[PDB]
């Protein structure tokens, strides 16, 4: 009833690890279940903080973690890796940058700053067509 | 040992016995049985790992005091205080492999101690797991859910630091995970001030410890209670076989000894179907305890009321002598304000 | 051993337990009560006058030697009514105490000697209790007692006021009052002699002749017996297993000696198993402490008949400093001591294993033992007894600063099998 | 109750019946243990407030 009819968020319950669905199959005075579950694989070392301050104010992603290579910083969903640039998805302030341990300093570039930065790019250029001359 | 329990020290009273066919053989079956499904329960308990993880030598846990669960080197042993605290409160554990038979010639008071009533064909039999084992698997445990996070049950083990695993731990749970950001030292000192306070509370009281004790208090009175029934007449002649053989004749006693011998195996199968009752309620509850151990501790559990008294934030295995002790730590709302709402 | 009691050829690769050991007695010890003269039965069984029925004689028989094979021939004892103690092993037992109660009964009812019957002879002269422990003797006496001008001098009764408890006598005789004048007079309504002589002439019926009847009675298991068998003593022998046989407690095992103390009455000494521990010598009287020799299970560990035949033999829980005191000839009830002159030995916290050799090496468990050491058929070929591996011991890093993330992953397939219904059946 | 049951009103068969030792003072424990865990089940159940 739990793990055919649906996806069991109870761990190690309808298969080893992370569980995705299961088929039956009869057998005499018994029943055989075919558990399909998903593994991780080789992982990769990086080195990360719990937040970042920009502009004098904390940031904190709402899934996933702040990873850097050494040169950038990214936000990255825990089971699978993929870098990406600040998203707004992953980015609310809550007070200043002076209570947190661990916090550096970056460029915030979650889609709400790309409304004044880059999602606007087109724009920018249009505004600077006149100030900047 | 049935031939010396039911046919002690006389040769035709077991060629009588032989005679009757193959109860104490079936018997003997139910007793290997019971005792490899005993051993497998905590064989399949603690074998949730593969690899025996090493603690790291570094104790600074975020400022999370941590030293009175790890194992103390210390100590000869691999325990931590609790669990030597656990172990020897309950001190009535299991000598059945310690008595060898010096010490049943020891003489303390005319042989008056557990030899006496393990002369009649009963013995105990060792577990196979032993307790530095059990300390080690449950160290490993430990060492596994305190640095590796939770991935660790699904494969292979990836480090993840304490702050951002509380963080992860409080986002599943319904409260956003930055609040941990600024509670760190006042969340560390109340850990540490509940983690005293449970030594304290173990250490208080006498009457805590029950659940453990009730079992191994039931098998010595099981145990006491089948080598006291051995008195019994049951409508016989003298307790004692030997008296029956040399008083009377061997075409009229017969049916003395039958009545006794007949007697004394429905006491032994009366006593086998109630271990094989108490060994199906010790089944569920260690397949509750494997399932708690899986659910609570591998991972978050979002059942409420499962594992522990409010919402559920992670979980510690300790070992105990014949038993499993968990501390869940859990989170618990304060007091409150109301307002007007819409 | 393990194919007879698997009842297989072909056994599967594992452990086995099978038939336990035993240690074998040596020799056989008696120890009685050491008296010169015969018990005096003569005097008692050639009386020239018997007693009557309601004036029986009882006689207590003490320090002497029960000595009944004379008594076989003479005496020739025509009643093997014997049903406390069989009369073939009488003289196999030792009595505290024997009384002998003698008198003369009609020949017509002798059966209501037994136990349970009632009448008047029965009940209202004498009876025997319900827990009876002893046997009647009765025999015709025609020649002798009965004469041609009538044996008038046993008196029997043939009423009372109430029915009497067993063991119980009466002298008087009284004329009897059985109404509500008080008849005590001479004579009366129901007013007559209780005591009536006997009628008895050879010349009568069949089984109406005098007979002479004698009980014996004793009881057993309560103190240090004066009268018993002609048995002979022995030596007393120290820490070694024996057959002893002390006043008819027949038991196998050694004897110590006991710092306990006694007193000048208690003979025996129990144990909360309703079982004999502590015994005081007749003859020279300090305490002896019984205790049967050690025992325990034996097991087996081999590998499948598909493979060799070369096993590993387990002992349950013994002190290996100990088992070379089994491996003798004709020593022990199992009489395969073949592999008991076999090779090193090795203890563990149940015992200790011989056939196997202790590797500091770590495998994988195969087949249980105890205390975690486990056994395997390896490397030449041979058993080897371990030290069981928890698995592989792999440092982690833990980092305050770092994150391990993967890249890859996989789909895997998992099989869980479920018993769903056992068969039905019907009887 | 161990007596009424088996050998009432009857002195005699319960004399006989004390040589059996203590069958029916197991039965009884037996009983008072289900009984005790049966309003455990209830107290369980019922008493999460
Ligand atoms: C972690 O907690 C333990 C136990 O409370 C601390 O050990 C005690 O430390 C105090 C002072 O530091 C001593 O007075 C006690 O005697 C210690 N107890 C024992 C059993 O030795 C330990 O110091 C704490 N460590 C950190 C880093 O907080
Ligand atoms: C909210 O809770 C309070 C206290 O439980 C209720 O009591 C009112 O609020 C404060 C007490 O905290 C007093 O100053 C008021 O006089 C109380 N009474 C009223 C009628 O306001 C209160 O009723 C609750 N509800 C609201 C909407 O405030
Ligand atoms: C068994 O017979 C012996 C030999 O007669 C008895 O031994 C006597 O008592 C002590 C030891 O018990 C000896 O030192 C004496 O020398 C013996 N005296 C005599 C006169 O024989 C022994 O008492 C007898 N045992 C019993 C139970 O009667
Ligand atoms: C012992 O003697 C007493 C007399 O003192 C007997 O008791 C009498 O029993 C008869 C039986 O019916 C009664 O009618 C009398 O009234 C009893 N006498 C008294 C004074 O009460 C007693 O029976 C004798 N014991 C035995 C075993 O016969
Ligand atoms: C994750 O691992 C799988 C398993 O090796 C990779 O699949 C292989 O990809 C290479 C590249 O074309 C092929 O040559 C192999 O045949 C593939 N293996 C199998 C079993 O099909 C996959 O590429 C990996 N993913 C990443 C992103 O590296
Ligand atoms: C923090 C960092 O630079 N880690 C890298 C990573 O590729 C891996 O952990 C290791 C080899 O597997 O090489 C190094
Ligand atoms: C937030 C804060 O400053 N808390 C402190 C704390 O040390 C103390 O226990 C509490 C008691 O009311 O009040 C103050
Ligand atoms: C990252 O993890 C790997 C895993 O072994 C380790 O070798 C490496 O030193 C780590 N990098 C840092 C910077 O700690
Ligand atoms: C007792 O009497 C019988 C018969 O009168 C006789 O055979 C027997 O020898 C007598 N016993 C003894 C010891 O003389
Ligand atoms: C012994 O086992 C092997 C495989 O383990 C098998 O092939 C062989 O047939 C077996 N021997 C017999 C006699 O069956
Ligand atoms: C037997 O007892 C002695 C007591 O001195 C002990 O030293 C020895 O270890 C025991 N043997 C085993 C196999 O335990
Ligand atoms: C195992 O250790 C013991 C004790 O140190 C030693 O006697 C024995 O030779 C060792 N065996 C091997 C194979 O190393
Ligand atoms: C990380 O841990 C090390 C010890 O392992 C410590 O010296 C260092 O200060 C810690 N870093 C932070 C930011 O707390």
């Amino acid at each position: 009833s739990e793990c055919v009819l649906g996806q069991s968020k109870r761990v190690d319950f309808c298969g080893k690890g992370y569980h995705l669905m299961s088929f039956p199959q009869s057998a005499p005075h018994g029943v055989v279940f075919l558990h399909v579950t998903y593994v991780p694989a080789q992982e990769k070392n990086f080195t990360t903080a719990p937040a970042i301050c920009h502009d004098g104010k904390a940031h904190f992603p709402r899934e996933g973690v702040f990873v850097s290579n050494g040169t950038h910083w990214f936000v990255t969903q825990r089971n699978f890796y993929e870098p990406q640039i600040i998203t707004t998805d992953n980015t609310f302030v809550s007070g200043n940058c002076d209570v947190v341990i661990g916090i550096v300093n970056n460029t915030v570039y979650d889609p709400l700053q790309p409304e004044l930065d880059s999602f606007k790019e087109e724009l920018d250029k249009y505004f600077k067509n006149h100030t900047s001359p | 040992d049935c031939t010396m329990y039911i046919c002690g020290d006389s040769t035709e009273c077991s060629n009588l016995l032989l005679q009757y066919g193959s109860f104490c053989t079936q018997l003997k079956r139910a007793l290997t049985g019971i005792a490899v499904e005993q051993d497998k329960n905590t064989q399949e308990v603690f074998a949730q790992v593969k690899q025996i993880y090493k603690t790291p030598p570094i104790k600074y846990f975020g400022g999370f005091n941590f030293s009175q669960i790890l194992p103390d080197p210390s100590k000869p042993s691999k325990r931590s205080f609790i669990e030597d605290l656990l172990f020897n409160k309950v001190t009535l554990a299991d000598a059945g492999f310690i008595k060898q038979y010096g010490d049943c010639l020891g003489d303390i008071a005319a042989r008056d101690l557990i030899c006496a009533q393990k002369f009649k064909g009963l013995t105990v039999l060792p577990p196979l797991l032993t307790d530095e084992m059990i300390a080690q698997y449950t160290s490993a445990l430990l060492a596994g859910t305190i640095t590796s996070g939770w991935t660790f049950g699904a494969g292979p083990a990836l480090q993840i630091p304490f702050p951002m695993q509380m963080a992860y731990r409080f986002n599943g749970i319904g409260v956003t995970q930055n609040v941990l950001y600024e509670n760190q030292k006042l969340i560390a000192n109340q850990f540490n001030s509940a983690i005293g306070k449970i030594q304290d509370s173990l250490s208080s009281t006498p009457s805590a410890l029950g659940k453990l004790q009730d079992v191994v208090n039931h098998n010595a009175q099981a145990l006491n209670t089948l080598v006291k029934q051995l008195s019994s007449k049951f409508g016989a002649i003298s307790s004692v076989l030997n008296d029956i053989f040399s008083r009377l004749d061997k075409v009229e006693a017969e049916v003395q000894i039958d009545r006794l011998i007949t007697g004394r195996l429905q006491s032994l199968q009366t006593y086998v179907t109630q271990q094989l009752i108490r060994a199906a309620e010790i089944r569920a509850s260690a397949n509750l305890a494997a399932t708690k151990m899986s659910e609570c501790v591998l991972g978050q559990s979002k059942r409420v009321d499962f594992c522990g008294k409010g919402y559920h934030l992670m979980s510690f295995p300790q070992s105990a002598p014949h038993g499993v002790v968990f501390l869940h730590v859990t989170y618990v709302p304060a007091q409150e304000k109301n307002f007007t709402t819409a | 051993e393990t194919k007879c009691t698997l009842k297989s050829f072909t056994v599967e690769k594992g452990i086995y337990q099978t038939s336990n050991f035993r240690v074998q007695p040596t020799e056989s010890i008696v120890r009685f009560p050491n008296i010169t003269n015969l018990c005096p039965f003569d005097e008692v069984f050639n009386a020239t006058r018997f007693a009557s029925v309601y004036a029986w004689n009882r006689k207590r028989i003490s320090n002497c030697v029960a000595d009944y094979s004379v008594l076989y021939n003479l005496a020739p004892f025509f009643t093997f009514k014997c049903y406390g103690v069989s009369p073939t092993k009488l003289n196999d037992l030792c009595f505290t105490n024997v009384y002998a109660d003698s008198f003369v009964i009609r020949g017509d009812e002798v059966r209501q000697i037994a136990p349970g019957q009632t009448g008047n002879i029965a009940d209202y002269n004498y009876k025997l209790p319900d827990d009876f422990t002893g046997c009647v003797i009765a025999w015709n006496s025609n020649k002798l007692d009965s004469k041609v001008s009538g044996n008038y001098n046993y008196l029997y009764r043939l009423f009372r006021k109430s029915n009497l408890k067993p063991f119980e006598r009466d002298i008087s005789t009284e004329i009897y009052q059985a109404g509500n004048k008080p008849c005590n007079g001479v004579a009366g309504f129901n007013c007559y002699f209780p005591l009536r002589s006997y009628s008895f002439r050879p010349t009568y019926g069949v089984g109406h002749q005098p007979y002479r009847v004698v009980v014996l009675s004793f009881e057993l298991l309560h103190a240090p017996a004066t009268v018993c068998g002609p048995k002979k003593s022995t030596n007393l022998v120290k820490n070694k297993c024996v057959n002893f046989n002390f006043n008819g407690l027949k038991g196998t095992g050694v004897l110590t000696e006991s710092n306990k103390k006694f007193l000048p009455f208690q003979q025996f000494g129990r144990d909360i198993a309703d079982t004999t521990d502590a015994v005081r010598d007749p003859q020279t009287l300090e305490i002896l402490d019984i205790t049967p020799c050690s025992f325990g299970g034996v097991s087996v560990i081999t590998p499948g008949t598909n493979t060799s035949n070369q096993v590993a033999v387990l002992y349950q829980g013994v002190n290996c400093t100990e088992v070379p005191v089994a491996i003798h000839a004709d020593q022990l009830t199992p009489t395969w001591r073949v592999y008991s002159t076999g090779s090193n030995v090795f203890q563990t916290r149940a015992g200790c294993l011989i056939g196997a050799e202790y590797v500091n090496n770590s495998y994988e468990c195969d087949i249980p033992i105890g205390a975690g050491i486990c056994a395997s058929y390896q490397t030449s070929q041979s058993i080897i007894a371990y030290t069981m591996s928890l698995g592989a011991e792999n440092s982690v890093a833990y980092s305050n600063n770092s994150i391990a993330i993967p890249t890859n992953f996989t789909i895997s397939v998992t099989t869980e099998i479920l018993p769903v219904s056992m068969t039905k059946t019907s009887v």
